[PDB]
C-alpha cells in the first residue's frame, strides 16, 4: 500500500537531458579548476605542510 | 696460495653484505621493531664489526706471513677481535632465554620484559664482554714467560697469540662454556613442551585427521653454533694444559672455522615471512 | 497490490531511458588528460593503541578529530603535530566522529546505540559529556553536525532520524531502507541529505518534509560510502562490488562508473577534491586511489599503509588529504 | 610567539605520559566475544561467570579478563563482526537437549546452530580466532534419550549408522545409551572445524550443564594453550 503511493508521487519528476547536465559538470570543473591545490602544485613557500 | 685471497675476499663480502641488509631492514621500516628485533640487531652490529676489521687484518697478515702496522695496532686488534666474540656468543643465550620465557609463561611474557629491560641487558652484556676483552690485554695480564714469547714481545714484525694457562681457561669459560648449559637447557625444555602441547591435538582430534618441525629447527639453530664454535674452544685449554701437542696452524685453522659462523646467522635467525617480504623490498 | 507497483516500475524505468541524449563519455573525450599526480607524505600521526575507524576535519584546517577501539578520542593540530585534547570514552567500541561546524562541540557513537556530545570549551573545567542521545534501536554509522542544535544520525536499525541536542528528542525520522544503513552526506546548504543502504540503494531525503524524493539502484553489492559532489547537484558512491559510480540528481540516474580489472576488493571510503576533478577512494588492499572525475582515468596512487584504510577526508580549502587505517596512523599528503 | 608553544609542549607531554601509563593497563588484559543461538543459555553462563551492550570484569589467578556479550539487535547479517578480529578466543554456547523442537516453519535448533558456527568458523574476518564450545544444557539431554518418544535417528539421518569412539572417558554414573548421543552431537561440531582449518585456529569442545563451577577454569586453562600455541607456530616449533 505505502510502496504503490511512493513509487506514485515518484513517477511524476521532471527531468532533463543527460547532456545538459554533463555539460554544467563540465562547465563547473573547469571554471573552477584554476583554484585548486591538489591539481596544480603551490609553491613551496604557500604550503604550511612543508 | 692462489684462490686463497678470493675466497678469503667473498667471506668478507658475504659477511658485510649479509648483515647489512639486515640492519636497513631492521632501522628503515617500523613494523619490524619489536622487543624480541632488539637482540638480533645487536648480533647484526657484532658481526658486522666482526667482518669489517678483525678478518681483513688476519686476511693480510695470513697472506704476508709478517704484521706491517706496529704493537700498538697488533694489541687492538687482538683486544677488538676477543671483544666482538664474546660479544657475538652471548647475544645467542640471550634470545634462547627470551624464547624459553616467551613460550614457558605465556601470561606474564608481556610484564616481564619491556624496552627498558632490554636495553639495560644489552648493556650489561656488552660492558662483560668489553671488560673481558680490553681490559687485562691492555693491562698485560696474559703475557706468557717463555723465551719465545719474549722473542716475540720485543719486535715490531712479530704478531702472534701467547698466554698463560689461568687467562686461556676464564676467558674460555667466561666466554664459550657458560652460555652453552644455558641454551641446551632451554631448548630442552621449550622442546618438551611443544611435544606435550601437540600431544593435546592428538588425543582431542586425532581421528579427524610427529615432533618432526621441532626437531629440525632445533638441530639446526644448536648444531650451528656446537660445530662452528666446538673444536676451537678444546683446542685453546688443551694446548696451554699440556703443550707440544697442537700445531700452530691446526690452531688458525679451527680459530678461522669459529670465524664464519657470523655469516650464517642472518640465514637461521631472519627466515620470517616479513623479513623475506622486506629484503624483497629493496 | 503487488501488479501496480511493477506497473509504476516500468514507467519509471521508461521514463528514465527517454532522457539519455548522450553519454559524459562522448561529450568529455576532448578535454585534455589531466596527467600523472605524485602526492608525498608531510606528516605522521602517532599515539592510537589499536585501530583507527572514524576521522573529520575542523571548519579552520589546522585541528582533526580520530577514533579508535581502544576507548579514545585524540584531537590533533596538525600544523605542528600536537596533541590537544584526550577523551576518554565509556564505550570501547566506536564506529563514528564528527567535529561541529563552530568547532565548540564533538560527537561520538557506536554500537552502544547512543550519541554522545562532548563540551570542549567549557569554563573553569575539563571536558566532559553535555548530553546523551538515547533511543536508536541499532548501532550508529555515521553522524553529522547541521548546526549547534541540531545533528543528523543514523543506524543499523534501517532507519535516520534528526535529533534535538538541547532536549534530546527526535524531531523527526526518515524510513523506507529495506537493510542496514552505512553513511550519508548533507549538502553544501544543508538542505538535502543522501544515505546508502545494505540492501544497494540509495534515497535522497529532505530535511524540511521529512519525507523521501529520489531512488538510485545502480549498486549490485551492498553500500560503504557515498560524497556530494562541490555543486550540489550530484554525488558519489562506493561499494563492496569494488566499483564506484557518480549519479545526477537532476538527470535521475547514474552517468558513469569507476572499475578496473586488477582492483578486486570492496572500497571504505570516497571523497571529491574541492574543483570537483579528481575523485579519491579509499580501498581493502591496503592504499587508495585517484581517479579522474570526468574521463574515469586513474591519475595516481598513495601507498603508504601497513593495514586496511578506513577513512578518508579532504580539508575545506582543498590543501591536504588526511587518511587513517587499521595500523593508527594517520597521514598527510601535499 | 613561545608563550603559547611553551603551554603546548607541556599539554603534549601531560597527554603522552597519560597514554604510556594507559597503555601498559591496555597491553596486558585479555578480551572474549559470548556468541549463542536463541535460547541456548548464556545469560546464566556469564551470571555465574561474573560470581546496547553487556560487559563484564573479572579476575582469575591475577589475570585480568574481559568478558562482554553482544545484544542480538535480531540480526542475521552481521556486519559488526569485522571489528572483532583481535579477541584471544570465541564463546559459542549451544544447547545440546534441543534436537527435536522445531523454531516459524524452518529445521530444527540443533540443525539452525550448526549453519550459525559454519558460517561463523567460515569467515574473512575471523581466520584466526579460536573457539571455545559449551554444549549446555547436558541434563535436560540425557532425559529426552533415556525416556520419551523422540529419536535422534528421525530427525538426523546420520545416527543410524554412528558408533561410539573408543576414546572416550563416560561419567560412571551414565548410561550406555547416553554416551552415545552425547558423543554425536561433539562430533557433528568437530568435523566441521576439522576440514577448514589452515592450522591456524582450533576448536575446544566442553560439556556444561547450569550447575556445575568449574567453567570459569576451563576458559582459563584454555584460554592459556591458544597463546601457548600462538607462540610455538610462530617459531616454527609446532
Ligand atoms: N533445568 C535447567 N534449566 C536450564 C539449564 N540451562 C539453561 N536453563 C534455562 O535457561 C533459562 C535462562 O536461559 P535462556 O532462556 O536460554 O536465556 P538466555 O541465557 O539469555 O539465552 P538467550 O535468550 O538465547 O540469549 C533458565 O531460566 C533455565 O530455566 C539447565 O542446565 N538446566
Ligand atoms: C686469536 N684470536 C682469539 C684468541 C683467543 C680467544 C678468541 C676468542 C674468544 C676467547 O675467549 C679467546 O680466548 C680468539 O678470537
Amino acid at each position: 500500500r505505502k510502496l504503490v503511493e511512493q513509487l506514485k508521487m515518484e513517477a511524476n519528476i521532471d527531468r532533463i537531458k543527460v547532456s545538459k547536465a554533463a555539460a554544467d559538470l563540465m562547465a563547473y570543473c573547469e571554471a573552477h579548476a584554476k583554484e585548486d591545490p591538489l591539481l596544480t602544485p603551490v609553491p613551496a613557500s604557500e604550503n604550511p605542510f612543508r | 696460495v692462489v684462490g686463497m685471497g678470493i675466497v678469503m675476499s667473498l667471506i668478507v663480502l658475504a659477511i658485510v653484505f649479509g648483515n647489512v641488509l639486515v640492519i636497513t631492514a631492521i632501522a628503515k621500516f617500523e613494523r619490524l621493531q619489536t622487543v624480541t628485533n632488539y637482540f638480533i640487531t645487536s648480533l647484526a652490529c657484532a658481526d658486522l664489526v666482526m667482518g669489517l676489521a678483525v678478518v681483513p687484518f688476519g686476511a693480510a697478515h695470513i697472506l704476508t706471513k709478517t704484521w706491517t702496522f706496529g704493537n700498538f695496532w697488533c694489541e687492538f686488534w687482538t683486544s677488538i677481535d676477543v671483544l666482538c666474540v664474546t660479544a657475538s656468543i652471548e647475544t645467542l643465550c640471550v634470545i634462547a632465554v627470551d624464547r624459553y620465557f616467551a613460550i614457558t609463561s605465556p601470561f606474564k611474557y608481556q610484564s616481564l620484559l619491556t624496552k627498558n629491560k632490554a636495553r639495560v641487558i644489552i648493556l650489561m652484556v656488552w660492558i662483560v664482554s668489553g671488560l673481558t676483552s680490553f681490559l687485562p690485554i691492555q693491562m698485560h695480564w696474559y703475557r706468557a714467560t717463555h723465551q719465545e714469547a719474549i722473542n716475540c714481545y720485543a719486535e715490531e714484525t712479530c704478531c702472534d697469540f701467547f698466554t698463560n694457562q689461568a687467562y686461556a681457561i676464564a676467558s674460555s669459560i667466561v666466554s664459550f662454556y657458560v652460555p652453552l648449559v644455558i641454551m641446551v637447557f632451554v631448548y630442552s625444555r621449550v622442546f618438551q613442551e611443544a611435544k606435550r602441547q601437540l600431544q593435546k591435538i592428538d588425543k582431542s582430534e586425532g581421528r579427524f585427521h610427529k615432533e618432526h618441525k621441532a626437531l629440525k629447527t632445533l638441530g639446526i639453530i644448536m648444531g650451528t653454533f656446537t660445530l662452528c664454535w666446538l673444536p676451537f674452544f678444546i683446542v685453546n685449554i688443551v694446548h696451554v694444559i699440556q703443550d707440544n701437542l697442537i700445531r700452530k696452524e691446526v690452531y688458525i685453522l679451527l680459530n678461522w672455522i669459529g670465524y664464519v659462523n657470523s655469516g650464517f646467522n642472518p640465514l637461521i635467525y631472519c627466515r620470517s615471512p616479513d623479513f623475506r617480504i622486506a629484503f624483497q623490498e629493496l | 497490490l503487488r501488479q501496480e507497483a511493477e506497473q509504476l516500475k516500468n514507467q519509471i524505468r521508461d521514463a528514465r531511458k527517454a532522457c539519455a541524449d548522450a553519454t559524459l563519455s562522448q561529450i568529455t573525450n576532448n578535454i585534455d588528460p589531466v596527467g600523472r599526480i605524485q602526492m608525498r607524505t608531510r606528516r605522521t600521526l602517532r599515539g592510537h593503541l589499536a585501530k583507527i575507524y572514524a576521522m573529520h576535519w575542523g571548519t579552520d584546517s589546522r585541528l582533526l578529530v580520530s577514533a579508535s577501539q581502544d576507548g579514545k578520542l585524540i584531537i590533533w593540530d596538525s600544523y605542528t603535530t600536537n596533541k590537544v585534547h584526550a577523551i576518554p570514552l565509556r564505550s570501547s567500541w566506536v564506529m563514528t566522529c564528527a567535529y561541529a561546524p563552530s568547532g565548540n562541540y564533538v560527537a561520538c557513537g557506536g554500537l552502544d546505540n547512543i550519541c554522545s556530545i562532548y563540551n570542549l570549551k567549557t569554563r573553569e573545567g575539563n571536558v566532559r559529556v553535555s548530553r546523551e542521545l538515547a533511543g536508536h534501536t541499532g548501532y550508529l554509522s555515521c553522524c553529522r553536525f547541521l548546526d549547534d542544535n541540531q545533528i543528523v544520525t543514523s543506524s543499523g536499525d534501517t532507519t535516520c532520524a534528526l535529533w534535538d541536542i538541547e532536549t534530546g528528542q527526535q524531531t523527526t525520522t526518515f524510513t523506507g531502507h529495506t537493510g542496514d544503513v552505512m553513511s550519508l552526506s548533507l549538502a553544501p546548504d544543508t538542505r538535502l541529505f543522501v544515505s546508502g543502504a545494505c540492501d544497494a540503494s540509495a534515497k535522497l531525503w529532505d530535511v524540511r518534509e521529512g519525507m523521501c524524493r529520489q531512488t538510485f539502484t545502480g549498486h549490485e553489492s551492498d553500500i560503504n560510502a557515498i560524497c556530494f559532489f562541490p555543486n550540489g547537484n550530484a554525488f558519489a558512491t562506493g561499494s563492496d562490488d569494488a566499483t564506484c559510480r557518480l549519479f545526477d540528481l537532476r538527470a535521475d540516474q547514474e552517468l558513469m562508473t569507476y572499475s578496473h580489472d586488477n582492483i578486486i576488493c570492496g572500497i571504505t571510503s570516497v571523497s571529491f577534491s574541492k574543483s570537483g576533478r579528481l575523485l579519491l577512494a579509499g580501498y581493502d588492499d591496503f592504499n587508495c586511489n585517484v581517479w579522474d572525475a570526468l574521463k574515469a582515468d586513474r591519475a595516481g596512487v598513495l601507498a603508504g599503509h601497513d593495514n586496511r584504510v578506513s577513512c578518508l577526508g579532504v580539508t575545506d580549502d582543498g590543501m591536504a588529504v588526511a587518511t587513517g587505517s587499521w595500523d593508527s596512523f594517520l597521514k598527510i599528503w601535499n | 610567539q613561545r608563550n603559547e608553544e611553551k603551554a603546548q609542549r607541556e599539554a603534549n607531554k601531560k597527554i603522552e605520559k597519560q597514554l604510556q601509563k594507559d597503555k601498559q593497563v591496555y597491553r596486558a588484559t585479555h578480551r572474549l566475544l559470548l556468541l549463542g543461538a536463541g535460547e541456548s543459555g548464556k545469560s546464566t553462563i556469564v551470571k555465574q561467570m561474573r560470581i546496547g551492550i553487556f560487559e563484564t570484569k573479572f579476575q582469575v589467578d591475577k589475570v585480568n579478563f574481559h568478558m562482554f556479550d553482544v545484544g542480538g539487535q535480531r540480526d542475521e547479517r552481521r556486519k559488526w563482526i569485522q571489528c572483532f578480529n583481535d579477541v584471544t578466543a570465541i564463546i559459542f554456547v549451544v544447547a545440546s537437549s534441543s534436537y527435536n523442537m522445531v523454531i516459524d516453519n524452518q529445521t530444527n535448533r540443533l540443525q539452525e546452530a550448526l549453519n550459525l558456527f559454519k558460517s561463523i568458523w567460515n569467515n574473512r574476518w575471523l581466520r584466526t580466532i579460536s573457539v571455545i564450545l559449551f554444549l549446555n544444557k547436558q541434563d535436560l539431554l540425557a532425559e529426552k534419550v533415556l525416556a520419551g518418544k523422540s529419536k535422534i535417528e528421525d530427525y538426523f539421518p546420520e545416527f543410524a549408522r554412528y558408533t561410539t569412539p573408543e576414546d572416550a572417558t563416560p561419567e560412571p554414573g551414565e548410561d550406555p545409551r547416553v554416551t552415545r548421543a552425547k558423543y554425536f552431537i561433539r562430533d557433528e561440531f568437530l568435523r566441521i572445524s576439522t576440514a577448514s582449518g589452515d592450522g591456524r585456529h582450533y576448536c575446544y569442545p566442553h560439556f556444561t550443564c547450569a550447575v556445575d563451577t568449574e567453567n570459569i577454569r576451563r576458559v582459563f586453562n584454555d584460554c592459556r594453550d591458544i597463546i601457548q600455541r600462538m607462540h610455538l607456530r610462530q617459531y616454527e616449533l609446532l
